[PDB]
């Protein structure tokens, strides 16, 4: 059980022409029920989704928060999207993917996330001011400083902690680098 | 030390012909008959023509029904079967073999014969590296992807064929008509890290002769 | 103008002695040499007996040849059987033609059991920039042959694009190898994928993943 299909299901990823992007589905999106069936992990979605294909369920009720809700609105009734419930017996699916969040999974010695002490398990929530939600955003983020100091708001156990660090060259590559490993296992 | 060395092989459109030769060595090439048999999955091994140590008489297999006609050169040390009228059902590994009186003493490496209407497809080569890692090994594992060929076979071999230790050529998988392979070498790491590995792609139905550096995976 | 049989198979413990048999379909089996050949996968085939039960130099004396004549067969033994032994074995005869049966192959049963390694590849720059993906898992060292290969994307059975090679000989022990195609997109919206490798009651993994080191 790969850690990740454990984590709530925020959808990082929408399959253009699958159901999910037919119905409007789009990153970002949380799903937290579909009929019925709680969904809190993306193994929970899984096992609903083709209990009810065996099942013989045809259509269902998916519910999703979108983005963040104002303070005191967070309980509010979310009405129903109607989809498709994908045929598994074809190998059909709904159309959505995590994406690699933008956590770290191990640090190189002596690289510069290691100087300023970053530490497996910590989330990058901003890169130089910009949030980020996936791994490839990071990526792009830290290319895209190509030498010049860079800002990490991070989340470690509940709190938010601030690192700056210099990315370093390796003359190998002739290429700038951090020392941050993902976390995809 | 004895030696037979086929070549003439490929692929041939039904009705069409090749012209397989067999270079010996090592032996009184004239003091003995010569042979050529076929190879295939299903049908197994398959006498098909014989000539006599002097080259006075001939013999031809069954499914062989004249279409073919074997001779020597004893000048040469070589022989030769013509090959008339090729149908799929042709389509094997050839042999070459030496006799001596009763059997066949030695045999060559053999030739396929691929008997077909499709056209040669050449083969991309793509380099194969470890993917990026904390925890590294002493020895590595390189390889090429010889991707969506036809027909078989090709050969890869790596620096030349100077880097021959922990060579493997992966048997193709066949998929939609076309064949995909990979060969890997396991070097040390610090063999790697030293000078350049390379390998050596050729397909000779589709004339191709690719070389293909392995470099280090980045961040 | 007769046909010689042999068994299509034949399974013998490691250190036992094995016959393997070749019945000529009509004449008898004593008017001509029968010949036997041993071939390797992927290697042209060497003499083991030659003229009924002549064993060249170099063929181990565990090799021998026979001729019975009351069930009209020839028959190799091989004593002591060792790894290297397996093999394909044809036999061979002739009189107006020239005839091979149709090849035994001999699995030594028994032998020291051994896991598989896995190795396995990500997608090139090169492939990725045509937009397609092959992920590669090659499988090497095990024993025996018999084993099940499965891929997974984000943990879940994938099939699609699957295309597995059936086990070969290398030395002595086999290799095998698998393929998943995607497209770049396909590879690029998981998290990871496995190649899984089933043998002799256990599995092996290894995955790859689209994210990087930064």
């Amino acid at each position: 059980v790969p850690k990740y299909l454990k984590e709530p299901v925020v959808v990082g990823y929408v399959q253009r022409d699958s159901i999910a992007q037919k119905i409007g589905i789009k990153p970002g999106d949380k799903i937290i029920k579909i009929n019925g069936y709680e969904v809190r992990t993306w193994e929970d979605l899984r096992d609903a989704l083709i209990r009810l294909s065996l099942d013989g369920v045809k259509e269902t009720t998916l519910f999703l928060e979108r983005g963040v809700a104002m303070p005191g609105a967070e309980d509010d009734v979310v009405l129903h999207l109607t989809i498709k419930v994908p045929n598994v017996q074809k190998g059909e699916e709904l159309g959505i993917a995590p994406l690699v969040k933008p956590v770290v999974g191990g640090v190189k010695k002596g690289s510069p996330a290691d100087q300023v002490g970053i530490k497996p398990g910590d989330l990058i929530l901003e890169v130089n001011g910009k949030k980020i939600n996936t791994w490839y955003e990071l990526v792009e983020e830290v290319r895209k400083s190509q030498g010049k100091a860079i800002k990490l708001k991070i989340l470690r156990n509940g709190k938010m902690i601030e690192k700056e660090l210099i990315p370093a060259k390796d003359p190998k590559t002739g290429t700038y680098f951090i020392g941050l490993f993902p976390k995809t296992e | 030390e004895v030696q037979l060395v086929e070549s003439g092989g490929g692929l041939v459109q039904p009705g069409r012909s090749l012209k397989l030769s067999c270079a010996a060595s090592g032996f009184t090439f004239s003091n003995y008959g010569m042979a050529w048999v076929r190879q295939t999955p299903t049908k197994g091994l398959e006498w098909i023509a014989s000539i006599s140590a002097g080259g006075d008489k001939t013999y031809y297999g069954d499914s062989v029904k004249g279409r073919f006609s074997i001779s020597r050169d004893n000048a040469k040390t070589t022989h030769y079967l013509q090959m008339d009228s090729l149908r799929s059902e042709d389509t094997a590994t050839y042999y070459c073999a030496k006799t001596s009186r009763v059997y066949f003493d030695y045999w060559g490496q053999g030739v396929m014969v691929t008997v077909s209407s499709a056209e040669t497809t050449a083969p991309s080569v793509y380099p194969l590296a470890p993917g990026t890692a904390l925890k590294s090994n002493s020895m590595v594992t390189l390889g090429c992807l010889v991707k969506g060929y036809f027909p078989e076979p090709v050969t890869v071999t790596w620096n030349s064929g100077a880097l021959s230790s922990g060579v493997h050529t992966f048997p193709a998988v066949l998929q939609s008509g076309l064949y995909t392979l990979t060969s890997s070498v396991t070097v040390p790491s610090s063999t790697w890290s030293s000078q350049a590995v390379t390998c050596n792609v050729a397909h000779p139905a589709s004339s191709t002769k690719v070389d293909k550096k392995i470099v280090p995976r980045e961040c | 103008q007769f046909v010689l049989t042999q068994p299509n198979s034949v399974s013998t413990n490691l250190g036992s002695t094995v016959k393997l048999s070749c019945k000529r379909s009509t004449g008898n089996i004593g008017s001509n040499y029968v010949n036997w050949y041993q071939q390797h996968e992927g290697r042209s085939p060497t003499t083991m007996i030659y003229r009924d039960d002549k064993r060249p130099d170099g063929v181990p004396d565990r090799f021998s040849g026979s001729i019975d004549r009351s069930s009209n067969s020839a028959l190799l033994t091989i004593n002591n059987v060792q790894t290297e032994d397996e093999a394909d074995y044809f036999c061979h005869s002739y009189s107006s033609g020239i005839v091979f049966g149709g090849g035994t192959k001999l699995t030594v049963l028994g032998q020291p059991k051994s896991t598989p390694t896995l190795t396995v590849f990500p997608p090139s720059t090169e492939e990725l920039q045509g937009n397609k993906a092959t992920l590669v898992c090659l499988i090497s060292d095990f024993y025996p042959s018999d084993v099940e290969v499965a891929w997974k994307a984000n943990g879940a059975p994938i099939s699609q694009g699957v295309d597995t090679a059936n086990p070969t000989k290398q030395g002595n022990k086999y290799i095998a190898s698998s393929f998943l195609r995607l497209t770049a997109e396909q590879w690029r919206s998981r998290n990871s994928f496995t190649c899984q490798v089933t043998h002799e009651g256990n599995t092996v993994e290894k995955s790859l993943s689209p994210a990087e080191c930064v």
